[PDB]
């Protein structure tokens, strides 16, 4: 497996952005009502893999090595987006209606101090009890957040990634994506229906 | 979105995601992909059509004409 070139000069700022974007989102999740899950940086070979997969080996181009996720209250989502946008982040909002999966959520991307991206990710506890095995969505959202959103969701969790798996694999002619793709829609628009 | 099907074995299909600053090339005769980042060459090596950012590209992204994939996109 080979190292990037510079790698390492972009590894070292991680713990840096971690704790400036870490900084910015606790900010945004206690001033809304919300939670912040931090995480620890990207394993080392995790990220010299994606960095060579995704980014053809350039270590500058990889932009998840520090990242977070901010939970608060569906309604609450869009102005923690704004936030983010008034703050440089490059943020893309995604709507159900153009995801062929049907997906809904906010990423953004902040530039930080260190001189590395930071991705900080918003969304409700509804989408991520949908999207996110249950092991996943009870450490995003705490035990009694999860207990709360299963007992009165309508659908069962945890499908959402399940559908992804399913048609990332495909190849973009395949003839099986548009029936998983369909699925994935009506799944998570059973959520928001909610 | 560029959804994954009818399209791709219809005809060559370009894509732009701004989000990442990268574009893809799809040739449906060769099925191979190819990907160009803002304000470079194309990358030689062609890219797995189970790729992480390809398939965001899919999911996020925007078709563009051959020409504006060839022209290219200035660096971000």
């Amino acid at each position: 497996t080979q190292v990037p070139k510079g790698f390492e000069k972009v590894y070292g700022k991680a713990p840096a952005a971690k704790a400036e974007i870490d900084a910015v989102a606790d900010g945004l999740a206690a001033k809304h009502g919300g939670r912040v899950a931090k995480a620890p940086i990207k394993s080392r070979e995790r990220a010299m893999q994606k960095i060579n997969n995704d980014y053809k080996g350039d270590p500058t181009k990889i932009k998840d090595l520090a990242r977070n996720t901010i939970i608060v209250e569906g309604d609450k989502v869009n102005t923690v987006a704004a936030e983010l946008a008034n703050r440089g982040a490059k943020v893309k909002v995604i709507d159900g209606n153009a995801d062929p999966l049907g997906y809904s959520g906010v990423n953004s991307t902040m530039n930080t101090k260190a001189g590395i991206p930071g991705e900080i990710q918003v969304n409700s506890p509804e989408m991520i009890y949908a999207k996110e095995s249950e092991d996943m969505a009870r450490i995003l959202l705490g035990n009694d957040t999860y207990d709360a959103v299963a007992a009165k969701a309508g659908v069962p969790g945890g499908q959402g990634h399940k559908y992804y798996e399913d048609w990332r694999v495909l190849d973009p002619k395949s003839p099986e994506a548009q029936a998983i793709a369909e699925k994935s829609r009506a799944y998570y628009d059973a959520v928001r229906k909610g | 979105a560029i959804e994954k099907g009818e399209a791709f074995a219809r005809r060559d299909i370009y894509i732009d995601y701004d989000f990442e600053d990268v574009t893809y090339r799809w040739d449906h005769r060769q099925g191979t992909i190819h990907v160009r980042f803002y304000g470079e060459a194309e990358s030689p090596e062609p890219v797995e059509h189970d790729n992480r950012l390809f398939n965001d590209a899919l999911r996020f992204g925007r078709e563009i004409t051959r020409e504006e994939y060839e022209t290219g996109f200035p660096k971000g």
